[PDB]
């Protein structure tokens, strides 16, 4: 995942975790 | 001012962070 990526295998804001979602 | 989660923490995360998912 992107994701994961972003999140797991680094550290993110609280808004690129949001902007990971779906709309 | 950072967040980091892997596995099923990411998960639940997305889970209540996303009005409608992440599919």
């Amino acid at each position: 995942r992107g994701v994961v990526d972003s999140c797991c295998r680094n550290s993110c804001s609280f808004s690129t975790l949001r902007a990971y979602c779906d709309s | 001012n950072s967040l980091r989660a892997c596995g099923p923490a990411l998960m639940d995360m997305l889970r209540v962070a996303c009005p409608n998912g992440f599919n």
